[PDB]
């Protein structure tokens, strides 16, 4: 009775969906919240 | 992408009328201005007309230059009357909000590549 292995796809999605949301969420951020002109 | 051109005369001994054309973006509802750049000296504010069609004018050029705007067109022109010596300097068009402006540079985002004028006694 051989089973299932844990996918390699989930494996690396585990940390390549994350990262690449937070490296999103710095670069909108960063370019969006210093946009207006100042004195 | 937004580009802003300009054209207008180099040399007069006098009389000129500078036009700016926009393209990319509709400026219907921006404030569009002429700034001037003389050697040396820091940008200053020559004019600028409202959607509402109200005029502004730096005291230097007021009641000597004129700034009109055809929306139809995306454009807005400058006519220069009672040239001096001192008028040598380049010329841009900008278009903006008037955020903490209508006089200041950092006010507006868009601007052209700018038009030399001389004047010649
Ligand atoms: C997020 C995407 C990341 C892609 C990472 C890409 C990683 C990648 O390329 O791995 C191969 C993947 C299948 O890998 P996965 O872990 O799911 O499947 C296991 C393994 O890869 C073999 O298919 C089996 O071993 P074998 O052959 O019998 O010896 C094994 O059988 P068992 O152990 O259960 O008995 C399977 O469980 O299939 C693709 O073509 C990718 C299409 C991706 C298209 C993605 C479109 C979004
Ligand atoms: C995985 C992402 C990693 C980082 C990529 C870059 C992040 C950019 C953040 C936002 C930057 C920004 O000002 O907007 C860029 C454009 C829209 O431009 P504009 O129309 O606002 O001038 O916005 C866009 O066109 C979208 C920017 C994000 C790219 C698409 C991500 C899709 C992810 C799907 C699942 C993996
Ligand atoms: C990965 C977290 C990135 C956070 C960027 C925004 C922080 C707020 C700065 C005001």
């Amino acid at each position: 009775k051989t089973f299932n292995s844990v996918s390699k796809i989930d494996r690396l999605s585990r940390i390549a969906f994350p990262l690449l949301f937070g490296i999103f969420n710095l670069v909108y951020w960063a370019t969006y919240l210093n946009r207006e002109p100042q004195l | 992408q937004v580009q802003l051109q300009e054209s207008g005369g180099g040399l007069v001994q006098g009389s000129l009328r500078v036009s700016c054309a926009a393209s990319g973006r509709t400026f219907t509802t921006y404030i569009m201005a002429w700034f001037r750049q003389a050697p040396g000296k820091e940008r200053e504010f020559l004019a600028a007309m409202d959607q509402g069609r109200i005029q502004y004018y730096g005291d230097s050029v007021r009641g000597r230059f004129t700034i009109s705007r055809d929306y139809a067109k995306n454009s807005v022109d400058l006519q220069l009357d009672g040239l001096r010596p001192e008028d040598t300097a380049v010329y841009y068009c900008a278009a903006g909000a008037g955020f903490w402006g209508l006089r200041t540079a950092s006010s507006y985002h868009y601007w052209g590549q700018g038009t030399q004028v001389t004047v010649s006694s």
